[PDB]
């Protein structure tokens, strides 16, 4: 119901499960949130003794990170199939509409580094 | 979205009070026995599922279930395999010394002197030598070392773990409807897309980062625990790009249909690898991809939810023309409601596949030094034989079952199989004259050539050397297939086979492979072939085609498809159903496949395997007397038979004295079972008599009274026993013969 | 136990499998410890 | 080896060529389903989009193949 | 319904709060399929043992026997496992699994709790309000020391230093 803006062009809403649908966009919308504010903050500060997924996956944080998102993913698994088989308002749309905005701008700060090997608020500020 | 999934909950109770009452399952054996017939009648019908139950959805279940039993003792068996490597075996040494370690994987215990039979196999180690070609398909993996054994055991187990928990889940707690099992367009969709297409795609994927980079290291030279371990080819990406260049550009060139950048490790290059005598492991990716990329397509074409795709019943009822009436009509409905039917085709497959399994794997060996370790070509070659013949004799056996079961002439008026059994008598007069025709002109043209021999007369032989039968299609089909590398398969480097024609390929100075050149011998045994598998497709389909009713019991439907006889009456009627055809009909399969095995063995040691000296010359394993000996059939009692059972007669306190039991026990099994096949059932029962008063005089007669064997059971105890015996005799004689020799 | 177990314990095939195993086994053993015994040594 | 081309606007011509020839086909001859704006669904544009870049595919190859490019 | 412990996942069906430290936590669902006495007796066992494990691993580090030599605790099986002591330690747990299994038996006919082996020989639970608080206790140090147990033989396994020591230090 949030972020209903009747757009349909394929039609895709007809052919997919919409609690699916809605829970894959959301789940999305989250994690593009969380990386477009990382890329932004990233560049404004350096975490204490810390392309970067190579030298994060040579560090190993990314595997260590891999298996809690996977734990809480497999736990998430079994919710999601039970949701298959069957002002707070403002909140949701707010939460939709600046999510669908991260997955737009984080596709442009990644391909930006692929054009320009910049960070996206250094590039601006050179 | 007609295809769904429909299940019903906790349909059966998982309880051990059936496991307690033998013969449950049926109406006539729950009662309890009387007889001793009961307790065989208990084992003999007890997977005849439809025999028990009415409902085509019990039925159904019954089967899932087992199917998922079948799969868990398969997983357990290759996880045995695997940790027999692992943990009892000389893989390691082998790997070093693939041309002079013998693979062994299987040692004994000591203790009434067996410990004889741990031979030494080479690599410090003493143990039986294995003939499966495990240790060729671990090097073709890229195992090299024992702990990944261990992994590949340990996922086996949990594989079989979860199968046998899924038999019992879907038999028990969530058993699906008998509509979910009547959806073919699904099933055929998934199981080409899914099974066979993602199964060839993810089989590419592991050669070409895992197989491809170890293999070449391998056959570069590199010690086996010099090796960079698997996923550092699939981390480090140089180190890949080292190897095989093309891995510099990634995946832009799949996408973007530039594949021509992937030649480096996607070739075609034909024939074998110098080094190992094996296929290319490059051009296995490069097969294993493109029929993945064609699984994929054809798992496509079927109708399952969303318009688009083939209804299986359209296109078989719109095929139909002038001679054959309505014809593909009613088809769907035979293979969507009768288990028996898609079991007859499936068997026949399956039977069909493992036999050209069996040819292709020596004609083009596959794995690493497979092509010269000639004890495992023997063995793979003689073991998918057997297992083809079986498979197509029980697809006969299920056609037999269908008609005199599932055969309906209301739904199947004037269609393929109407007219079928509308013309049995033309179909069985003009085979059964073929088989006369092909008896008299294959094994007659033996006879003739003994009677000659014998006579003095070499000059009114059919031999090279005399009156010459050549195979000349045969000959001028190898002359295509070696002009074909650069004429009409341009991009090929090498031709398909080097059994066409062409160069010696030599690993470790023995023959991997090198042309097998057809004779008059050539085309005198492949014209036996061609007459024992007419003469078997005689019987079976007489079985089939006569299995409802004949001339003779007009009414032999009622009686159903395995009965002994309908009495001695229209002059005798022994042996008149269609299980009798079965039983008739695999003993000349094991003729057939006897006399293929045969032929391989003798030809593959006469004129290619053996040891090349110096100037290139190759001398073979028994010196080139197949063309002049193959001819008379004293020549394959003498020169074939009578010289190669050397091995294991002479086998006695050596490692190879397991064969020489087994050769003299197979003997035995093999005669035994004739008293069981000339033999009558009211001999036996009448001394039984005697042998009831002997334990009456005594007090001691049993309550289930004993009986004679069914005329049935005499009849199938007497094959089961004749076929061990006899493939028996010729697993312990090829066996010895070729770990002696090769 | 389970008495139905039990009762499938004693079924014919499963106590002559256990039945000729123990009676082989302890064949195997005896000629473990004693050893090529042609004869009863007297 | 048979010559294949770096992606150039040549390569995707010939691609949207055959998705178009394949969407117009399939328009026609998919039996079980304004030309285009009756009955067109996600079904039926991912399939003929599908079989579209399979004979764009074919198409593509073989013309680097001979040199049509 | 919902699980307590995890809001978004549902309440299994077979946890009601019949067993003591039910939480409503079974996302992969194997009390459905599997008869939940045996996971709690088995429960228990894992987790007694794991309790006993930790404090043995901490213990011997402390203090050793004088007669056995001092060893690291991860690295002690392989000495007792040649020494002979390691297979006398088993052959007695064996023993007492022995009738582990008569108890097995009791629990699924419904003569005995899950894990209940009658042991009070100090009398520590006087009435049923004490051994209510001690069961529930013993679930959580029970799971946590499953969780624990692992915890420092892991370490051990990347970092060669003692659990006591290793703690003090870095
Ligand atoms: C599935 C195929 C398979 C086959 C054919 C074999 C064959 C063999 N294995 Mg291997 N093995 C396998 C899988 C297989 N194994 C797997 C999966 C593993 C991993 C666990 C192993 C691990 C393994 C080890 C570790 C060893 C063997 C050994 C052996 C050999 C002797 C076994 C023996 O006599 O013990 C007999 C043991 C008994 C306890 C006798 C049991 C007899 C009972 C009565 C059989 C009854 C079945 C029962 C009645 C079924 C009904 C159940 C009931 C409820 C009614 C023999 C060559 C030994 C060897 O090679 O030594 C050099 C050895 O030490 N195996
Ligand atoms: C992609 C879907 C898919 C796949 C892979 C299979 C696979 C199989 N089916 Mg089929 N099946 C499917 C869909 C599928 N089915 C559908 C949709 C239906 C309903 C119409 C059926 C109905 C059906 C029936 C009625 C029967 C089968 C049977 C079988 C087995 C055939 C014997 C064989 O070759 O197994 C050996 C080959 C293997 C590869 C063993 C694999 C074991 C697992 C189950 C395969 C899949 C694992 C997983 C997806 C892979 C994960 C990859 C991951 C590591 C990345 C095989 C496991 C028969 C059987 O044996 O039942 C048990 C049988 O009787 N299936
Ligand atoms: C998609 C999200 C994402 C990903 C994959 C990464 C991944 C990485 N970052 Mg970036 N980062 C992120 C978000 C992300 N970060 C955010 C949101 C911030 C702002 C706080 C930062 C700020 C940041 C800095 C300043 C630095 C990194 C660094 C790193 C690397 C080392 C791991 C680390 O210390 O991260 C730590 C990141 C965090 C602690 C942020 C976590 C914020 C979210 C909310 C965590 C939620 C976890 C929670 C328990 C899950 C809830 C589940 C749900 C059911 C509710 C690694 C490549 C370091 C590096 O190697 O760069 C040189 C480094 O110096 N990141
Ligand atoms: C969530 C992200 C995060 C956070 C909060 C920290 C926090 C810290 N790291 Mg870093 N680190 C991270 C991610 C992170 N790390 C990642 C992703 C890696 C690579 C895999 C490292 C690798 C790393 C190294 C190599 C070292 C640290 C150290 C430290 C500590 C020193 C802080 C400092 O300079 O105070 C300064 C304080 C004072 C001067 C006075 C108070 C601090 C607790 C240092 C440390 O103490 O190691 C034990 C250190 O040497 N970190
Ligand atoms: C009683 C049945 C039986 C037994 C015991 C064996 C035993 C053996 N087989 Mg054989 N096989 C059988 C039936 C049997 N086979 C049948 C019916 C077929 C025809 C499909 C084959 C085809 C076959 C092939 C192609 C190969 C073996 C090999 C082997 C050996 C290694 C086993 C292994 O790990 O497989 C390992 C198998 C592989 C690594 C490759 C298998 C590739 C095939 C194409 C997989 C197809 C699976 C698919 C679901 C079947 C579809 C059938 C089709 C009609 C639809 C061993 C001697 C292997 C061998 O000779 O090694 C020296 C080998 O390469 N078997
Ligand atoms: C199911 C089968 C399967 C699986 C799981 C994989 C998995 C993988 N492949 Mg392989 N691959 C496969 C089939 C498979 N492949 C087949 C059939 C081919 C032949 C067309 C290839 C050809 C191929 C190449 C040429 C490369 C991979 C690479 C990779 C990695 C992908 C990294 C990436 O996206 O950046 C890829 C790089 C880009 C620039 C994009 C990953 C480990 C890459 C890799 O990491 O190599 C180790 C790589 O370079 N694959
Ligand atoms: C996928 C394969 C497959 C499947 C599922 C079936 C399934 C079935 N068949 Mg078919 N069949 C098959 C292959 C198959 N068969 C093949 C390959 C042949 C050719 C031989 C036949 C020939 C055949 C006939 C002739 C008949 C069947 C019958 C049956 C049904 C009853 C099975 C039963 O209760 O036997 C119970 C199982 C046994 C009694 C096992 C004993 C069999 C042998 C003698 C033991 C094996 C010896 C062993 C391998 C080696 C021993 C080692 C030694 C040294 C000690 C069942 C529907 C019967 C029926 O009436 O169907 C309606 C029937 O009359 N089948
Ligand atoms: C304008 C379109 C176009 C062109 C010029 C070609 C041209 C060619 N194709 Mg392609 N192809 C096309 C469309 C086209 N195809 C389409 C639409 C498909 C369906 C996807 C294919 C699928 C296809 C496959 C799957 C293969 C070819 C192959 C070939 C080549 C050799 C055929 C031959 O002589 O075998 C003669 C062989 C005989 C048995 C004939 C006697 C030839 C250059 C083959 C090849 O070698 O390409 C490298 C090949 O394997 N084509
Ligand atoms: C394909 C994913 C992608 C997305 C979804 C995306 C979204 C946004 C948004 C959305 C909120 C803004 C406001 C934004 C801003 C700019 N982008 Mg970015 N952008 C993406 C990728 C690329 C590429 C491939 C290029 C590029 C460019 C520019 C330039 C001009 C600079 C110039 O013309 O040189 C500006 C102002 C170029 C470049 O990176 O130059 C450094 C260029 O080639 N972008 N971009
Ligand atoms: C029942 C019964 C009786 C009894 C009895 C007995 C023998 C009772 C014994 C009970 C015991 C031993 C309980 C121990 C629990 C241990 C836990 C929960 C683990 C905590 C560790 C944590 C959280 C950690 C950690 C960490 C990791 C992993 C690694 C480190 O680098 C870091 C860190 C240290 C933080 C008696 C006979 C008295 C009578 C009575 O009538 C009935
Ligand atoms: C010997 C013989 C019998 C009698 C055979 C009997 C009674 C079988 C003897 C079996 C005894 C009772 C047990 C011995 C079984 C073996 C030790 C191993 C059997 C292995 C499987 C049975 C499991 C017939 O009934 C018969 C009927 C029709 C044609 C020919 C014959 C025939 O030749």
């Amino acid at each position: 119901v949030p972020g209903d803006a009747g757009f349909d062009p394929l039609t895709i809403s007809a052919w997919l499960d919409s609690r699916w649908l809605r829970e894959a966009e959301i789940k999305h919308c989250r994690v593009a949130m969380l990386a477009a504010a990382g890329c932004i903050a990233q560049d404004i500060f350096q975490f204490p003794g810390a392309a970067l997924h190579d030298a994060a996956v040579k560090a190993g944080s990314m595997g260590q990170m891999l298996f809690w998102i996977g734990f809480v993913e497999a736990i998430s698994t079994a919710a999601t199939i039970q949701m298959l088989q069957g002002g707070r308002a403002r909140m949701e749309l707010s939460e939709i509409k600046n999510g669908r905005l991260a997955m737009i701008g984080f596709s442009g700060m990644v391909h930006h580094y692929f054009i320009t090997g910049k960070g996206p608020i250094e590039l601006l500020t050179s | 979205k007609k295809v769904s999934i429909t299940v019903d909950r906790d349909p059966v109770a998982t309880s051990f009070e059936k496991w307690a009452q033998p013969g449950h399952f049926s109406r006539t054996l729950a009662k309890g026995p009387k007889t001793t017939t009961w307790i065989w009648n208990l084992h003999a019908d007890v997977h005849d599922f439809d025999s028990h139950t009415n409902s085509l959805e019990d039925i159904s279940r019954k089967i899932f279930s087992a199917h998922f039993g079948q799969l868990s003792i398969i997983f357990l068996w290759l996880s045995g395999m695997y940790f027999h490597g692992a943990r009892f075996s000389n893989y390691s040494a082998w790997l070093s010394n693939p041309t002079a370690v013998k693979p062994s994987a299987q040692v004994v215990w000591p203790i009434v002197g067996q410990e004889v039979l741990n031979g030494d196999v080479g690599g410090g180690f003493q143990g039986v030598q294995v003939t499966s070609g495990f240790f060729q398909i671990w090097r073709s993996s890229g195992i090299t070392s024992e702990v990944e054994l261990y992994w590949c055991a340990l996922a086996g187990l949990i594989m079989s773990g979860l199968m046998i928990f899924a038999g019992w889940f879907h038999y028990h707690k969530a058993a699906p409807k008998l509509e979910w099992f009547q959806n073919a367009e699904s099933m055929l969709n998934h199981h080409l897309s899914g099974l066979l297409g993602l199964g060839c795609l993810s089989w590419a994927g592991h050669q070409i980062h895992v197989s491809l980079p170890v293999n070449k290291l391998l056959d570069a030279g590199v010690a086996p625990q010099e090796i960079p371990l698997p996923h550092e080819f699939l981390v480090n990406r140089d180190l890949m790009a080292q190897l095989y260049p093309s891995f510099s550009k990634g995946l832009v060139p799949f996408f973007t249909l530039n594949w021509s950048e992937y030649s480096d490790f996607l070739t075609f290059k034909g024939g074998l690898n110098p080094v190992t005598g094996g296929l290319w492991l490059s051009d296995t990716a490069h097969h294993h991809l493109a029929l993945a990329v064609l699984f994929i397509v054809a798992g496509h074409m079927y109708r399952t939810n969303w318009g688009i795709g083939h209804s299986m019943k359209e296109i078989l009822e719109a095929h139909k023309g002038p001679f054959t009436g309505e014809g593909h009509k009613g088809l769907y409905e035979i293979l969507t409601t009768s288990w028996h039917a898609q079991l007859a085709i499936n068997l026949a497959m399956l039977g069909s596949v493992s036999i050209i399994v069996a040819h292709h794997m020596y004609a083009m060996p596959p794995y690493p030094y497979i092509a010269t370790d000639y004890p495992t070509q023997l063995s793979i070659f003689t073991h998918h034989m057997w297992i083809g013949g079986f498979c197509v004799c029980g697809g006969a056996a299920h056609a037999g079952i269908f008609m005199v079961r599932d055969y309906n002439p209301a739904q199947n008026y004037n269609n393929l199989l109407d007219r079928v059994i509308r013309h049995r008598d033309a179909i069985i007069s003009h085979l059964n004259w073929i088989c006369i025709f092909l008896g008299f002109h294959s094994f007659g043209l033996y006879i003739h050539n003994d009677t000659m021999r014998a006579l003095g007369r070499t000059q009114d032989m059919f031999s090279d050397t005399a009156i010459q039968l050549k195979p000349v299609f045969a000959q001028w089909v190898q002359s295509i297939h070696t002009l074909a590398p650069g004429n009409t398969t341009p991009n090929a480097l090498a031709t398909a086979s080097y059994a066409f024609g062409g160069d010696v390929v030599a690993v470790g100075n023995k023959v991997a492979m090198m042309p097998i050149s057809l004779g008059t011998a050539d085309f005198m045994v492949h014209h036996i072939h061609a007459f024992t598998i007419h003469v078997t497709v005689l019987i079976l389909l007489k079985g089939v085609l006569f299995s409802r009713n004949s001339r003779l019991i007009p009414d032999k439907a009622n009686l159903g498809f395995r009965f002994p006889c309908d009495g001695p009456g229209r002059g005798g009627t022994c042996q008149s159903s269609a299980w009798d055809s079965v039983f008739l009909g695999l003993f000349w399969m094991y003729n057939c496949i006897s006399v293929v095995i045969f032929h391989f063995s003798w030809k593959m040691q006469s004129d290619v395997w053996g040891t090349v000296q110096s100037d290139g010359t190759v001398t073979h394993i028994t010196g080139g007397n197949f063309a002049q000996s193959a001819i008379t059939i004293n020549g394959w009692l003498r020169d074939f038979l009578w010289a190669q059972a050397s091995q294991v007669i002479q086998s006695y306190g050596s490692a190879l004295s397991a064969y020489g039991l087994i050769f003299l026990g197979a003997h035995f099994i093999w005669a035994f079972s004739l008293m069981f096949l000339f033999s009558g059932r009211g001999y036996w029962q009448e001394l039984i008599e005697s042998i009831v008063w002997a334990h009456n005089k005594l007090n001691v007669a049993p309550a289930i009274q004993p009986r004679a064997l069914s005329i049935t059971q005499g009849r199938a105890v007497g094959l089961a026993h004749y076929l061990l015996g006899g493939i028996g005799t010729t697993w312990a004689f090829f066996l010895a013969r070729i770990i002696s020799v090769g | 136990m389970d008495s139905n177990f039990l009762k499938y314990l004693s079924t014919a095939p499963v106590l002559f499998t256990v039945w000729l195993s123990f009676t082989a086994s302890f064949i195997i053993e005896a000629n473990r410890f004693f050893p090529d015994m042609l004869y009863f040594p007297m | 080896v048979p010559q294949t081309v770096a992606w150039s606007a040549k390569t995707g011509a010939v691609m949207v060529l055959s998705n178009i020839l394949c969407i117009v086909a399939g328009r026609y001859v998919i039996q079980v389903k304004s030309g285009s704006f009756a009955g067109f669904g996600l079904p039926e544009l991912l399939a003929s989009t599908s079989l579209g870049h399979i004979v764009g595919s074919g198409a593509i190859l073989g013309l680097s193949y001979v040199g049509v490019l | 319904d919902f699980s307590a412990a995890v809001p978004f996942l549902k309440r299994p069906s077979n946890l009601d709060g019949a067993y003591i430290g039910d939480v409503g936590f079974d996302p992969l669902g194997f009390s459905d399929v599997f008869d939940l006495r045996v996971l709690r007796e088995a429960e228990l066992k894992h987790g007694r043992f794991a309790m006993l494990a930790v404090l043995g691993f901490i213990v011997q580090e402390l203090y050793t026997f004088p007669f056995f030599p001092k060893m690291a605790p991860v690295d002690a099986h392989d000495y007792f496992v040649k020494q002979g002591g390691g297979s006398q330690i088993i052959f007695w747990i064996s023993f007492v699994e022995l009738f582990g299994v008569v108890a097995l038996f009791e629990t699924l006919q419904g003569k005995r709790e899950p894990g209940d082996f009658a042991f009070d020989p100090l009398g520590l639970a006087k009435d049923e309000a004490t051994l209510e608080r001690y069961r529930l206790a013993e679930v959580k140090h029970a799971r946590l020391a499953m969780i624990a147990i692992g915890g420092f033989i892991h370490q051990y396994w990347v970092t060669k230093q003692t659990v006591l020591e290793q703690l003090g230090n870095f």
